[PDB]
């Protein structure tokens, strides 16, 4: 599965 | 930014036989940007028939994928694969070589 | 075996033709499980191997909930990175994102990884401790310094070890048939004069998997690189993978030449000579 946090650059 | 040019290999599924159904691919990778074009041809003229892969990349970011299409081979027909790229002055066709 | 999961994102803007392109795909080793392709009709996460299909209805909501999520993450990067670079609006560029976990023979976790690229050369990676980052440029620096200030490598560490491995570790055995096999190599060689002069043999390997393999040529026994022509490995499109590789000869000296095999599907590598 996906990793549930993607922070922006 | 970095342009970087792909690597056309057009092959069979499995190994060809006249008159047995097999599959037709033409594998375009190590190209970068993204935006690229394939077509498969028979006897010059585009298959419509042709489905790809997801776009993927390998360890130095280059993109590649995979264009395929179900054929007949036979003695008569010829087959090529036809890119078109930003690093490519013309688009570039490839004849499938059955003699490797 | 050793294995991985990986998953690999395309983001490419699109100026003056609305959104970003964006596509994920999912890869169990050599193995793809899951896509979404922002063109594609569905805007869900969508399977691509069998033993993925049975996941519930639960798993399917939520991988697309997050892949959506990685999709405007991706494409506030593009408009971010612009600025960083001073770049016009007029042209395309592209961000690309890995991330994933490898675990070894006993299924435990070995590594973790997080690379990010922009217009195809690095930009900012995990560092194999987990812990920092590195940076590729000095723009890049910026983007180390806002996620160590606000510590965003602890979440994603926690991912790595954890989640990665467990979910990794579910796919392998529900898709133990296609996933824990080797597929070794067939392979032949062929020969062709070239002139009166000189023949090209190659050697070839199909119908194997992992994707992983050598194939190398020697003469009278010494690596042989003056003339070794090899082609990148490829998909034959059934779960398998194909490679060949060739050397120009003087013709009546084929006998000297052999070429080496390597897989891991081989209990001892195979030696072939024309003969
Ligand atoms: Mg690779
Ligand atoms: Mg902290």
């Amino acid at each position: 599965i996906l990793n549930a946090m993607i922070v922006k650059i | 930014m970095i342009q970087r040019t792909p690597k056309i290999q057009v092959y069979s599924r499995h190994p060809a036989e006249n008159g047995k159904s097999n599959f037709l691919n033409c594998y375009v990778s190590g190209f970068h940007p993204s935006d690229i074009e394939v077509d498969l041809l028979k006897n010059g003229e585009r298959i419509e028939k042709v489905e790809h892969s997801d776009l993927s990349f390998s360890k130095d970011w280059s993109f590649y994928l995979l264009y395929y299409t179900e054929f007949t081979p036979t003695e008569k027909d010829e087959y090529a694969c036809r890119v078109n790229h930003v690093t490519l002055s013309q688009p570039k066709i490839v004849k499938w070589d059955r003699d490797m | 075996g050793s294995h991985s999961m990986r998953y690999f994102f395309t983001s490419v803007s699109r100026p003056g033709r609305g959104e970003p392109r964006f596509i994920a795909v999912g890869y169990v080793d050599d193995t793809q499980f899951v896509r979404f392709d922002s063109d594609a009709a569905s805007q869900r996460m969508e399977p691509r191997a069998p033993w993925i299909e049975q996941e519930g209805p639960e798993y399917w909501d939520g991988e697309t909930r997050k892949v959506k999520a990685h999709s405007q993450t991706h494409r506030v990067d593009l408009g971010t990175l612009r600025g960083y670079y001073n770049q016009s609006e007029a042209g395309s560029h592209t961000v690309q994102r890995m991330y994933g976990c490898d675990v070894g023979s006993d299924w435990r976790f070995l590594r973790g990884y997080h690379q990010y690229a922009y217009d195809g050369k690095d930009y900012i990676a995990l560092k194999e401790d987990l812990r920092s980052w590195t940076a590729a440029d000095m723009a890049a620096q910026t983007t180390k310094h806002k996620w160590e200030a606000a510590h965003v490598a602890e979440q994603l560490r926690a991912y790595l070890e954890g989640t990665c491995v467990e979910w990794l570790r579910r796919y392998l055995e529900n898709g133990k048939e296609t996933l824990q096999r080797t597929d070794a190599p067939k392979t032949h060689m062929t020969h062709h004069a070239v002139s009166d002069h000189e023949a090209t043999l190659r050697c070839w390997a199909l119908s194997f998997y992992p994707a992983e393999i050598t194939l190398t040529w020697q003469r009278d026994g010494e690596d042989q690189t003056q003339d070794t022509e090899l082609v990148e490995t490829r998909p034959a499109g059934d779960g398998t993978f194909q490679k060949w590789a060739a050397v120009v000869v003087p013709s009546g000296q084929e006998q000297r030449y052999t070429c080496h095999v390597q897989h891991e599907g081989l209990p001892k590598p195979l030696t072939l000579r024309w003969e």
